[PDB]
């Protein structure tokens, strides 16, 4: 069985730059009679099925623009993307079809762009939710770069570290930014024991956190 | 145009069998191979195996022998994959794909995938809550949202003003806590346009037949 | 017939 090794595991490049990625097979994928390498490249964007880009190591599939180029032969293969666009963020898989089928583990392509501080918003629980006995407080940290971010919750100034559920979007193809949601869920009874609720975001764009707050009493 | 039509998401109980269809059109069914690929949420592609509908012959990734059974029905142009005695290990998206057998041996057309969740837990509708800014002045843009809480299984979808609000929308991936999913969606509009023009999230959880519209109203 | 890949 043929083992496929892709490197690097991920790559970050600016829009307009050239990216290169490697795919190696444990055995030659070249058949001498047919004279072809049985090696294909697939692109998978978030929430989509994989798409064939290149087969026979270097033949571009229908409709694929020439800025995607496959090269190599035998056990050593490369995918080049020139003039990388924001819309190219995807995981790129190689796959051998010499004998059975084996996918490489993928190279994830991320886009570099200018740093951007998050736009932070806090939302007190709804009347609807509170009437039913629950109290979720939500904080959005929108359109930031780079992806690394810290969020801390404070209840009357004391850090609160559970009942917290965080979720992070894929990098956005429209602007190459990231976003995050942080939700603090309490009972209504616990919620009514405290006044000020605070979400604080620490991002490399500033040494001081971005603080957003509301008071249950207003 | 070539097309492979797969069935929608399935919730199945542990220990049962699930059989999923892959209905081919736009080409000669008996001239191409159908292959099947597994993808766990957030993970890579894994080859299951393939069937050549011309002959009915199969090949498999050794890992899937006696887990996957591939068949095909020439008269309906449909390929099937059956998974036996499922466990949570089998929860994954399963793609079928057309393999250009004999020339490229490449998967040139792919189905949309059938999402299988293997769980004994019951289907639960979501609670849908508005996210509106506190009545205490928080500039030129305002961010609103929808909290979609306590549902099972995936997926739900969220749109804003029935799709007509498209820009400035972030819908976050669902997170699983105690056998229930929660997600939120954010939307950003010019602060002049709200609340004078209405903003409404349209939430759908097809598994529980939920279709909810939540109007975002200003607080107090 | 029905070979396992292009190597065949
Ligand atoms: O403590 C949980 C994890 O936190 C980090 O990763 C999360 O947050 C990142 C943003 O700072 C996201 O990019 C990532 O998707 C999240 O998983 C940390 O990097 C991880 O090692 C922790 O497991």
């Amino acid at each position: 069985d043929i083992v496929m090794s892709q490197s690097p595991s991920s790559l970050a490049v600016s829009a307009g730059e050239k990216v290169t990625m490697s795919c190696k097979s444990s055995q030659s994928l070249l058949n001498s009679r047919t004279r072809k390498n049985y090696l294909a490249w697939y692109q998978q964007k978030p929430g989509q099925s994989p798409k064939l880009l290149i087969y026979w190591a270097s033949t571009r599939e229908s409709g694929v623009p020439d800025r995607f180029t496959g090269s190599g032969s035998g056990t050593d293969f490369t995918l080049t993307i020139s003039s990388v666009q924001a819309e190219d963020l995807a995981v790129y898989y190689c796959k051998q079809s010499f004998y059975l089928r084996t996918f490489g583990g993928g190279t994830k392509l991320d886009i570099k762009r200018a740093d951007a501080a998050p736009t932070v918003s806090i939302f007190p629980p709804s009347s609807e939710q509170l009437t039913s006995g629950g109290a979720s407080v939500v904080c959005f940290l929108n359109n930031f770069y780079p992806k690394d971010i810290n969020v801390r919750w404070k209840i009357d100034g004391s850090e609160r570290q559970n009942g917290v559920l965080n979720s992070w979007t894929d990098q956005d193809s429209k602007d190459s930014t990231y976003s995050m949601s942080s939700t603090l869920t309490l009972t209504k009874d616990e919620y009514e024991r405290h006044n000020s609720y605070t979400c604080e975001a620490t991002h490399k764009t500033s040494t001081s956190p971005i603080v957003k707050s509301f008071n249950r009493n207003e | 145009q070539v097309q492979l039509q797969q069935s929608g998401p399935e919730l199945v109980k542990p220990g049962t069998s699930v059989k999923m269809p892959c209905k081919a059109s736009g080409y000669i069914f008996t001239d191409y191979v159908i292959s099947w690929v597994k993808q766990r949420t957030g993970q890579g592609l894994e080859w299951i195996g393939e069937i050549f509908p011309r002959s009915g012959s199969t090949y498999y990734n050794e890992k899937f022998k006696g887990k996957a059974t591939l068949t095909a029905d020439k008269s309906s142009n449909t390929a099937y994959m059956q998974l036996s005695s499922v466990t949570s290990e089998d929860s994954a998206v399963y793609f079928c794909a057309r393999d250009y057998y004999g020339t490229s041996f490449a998967m040139d057309y792919w189905g949309q995938g059938t999402s299988v969740t293997v769980s004994s837990a019951k289907t639960t509708p979501p609670s849908v809550y508005p996210l509106a800014p506190g009545s205490a002045a928080q500039n030129s843009m305002v961010t609103l949202g929808c909290l979609v809480k306590g549902y099972f299984p995936e997926p739900v979808t969220v749109t804003w003003n029935s799709g007509s609000l498209s820009s400035g929308v972030h819908t976050f991936p669902a997170v699983l806590q105690s056998d229930l999913y929660t997600l939120s969606s954010s939307v950003t509009v010019p602060s002049s346009t709200w609340p004078s023009e209405t903003v409404t999230c349209n939430v759908a959880h097809p598994a529980s037949s939920t279709k909810v519209d939540k109007k975002i109203v200003p607080r107090d | 017939k029905h070979v396992p890949g292009g190597g065949s």
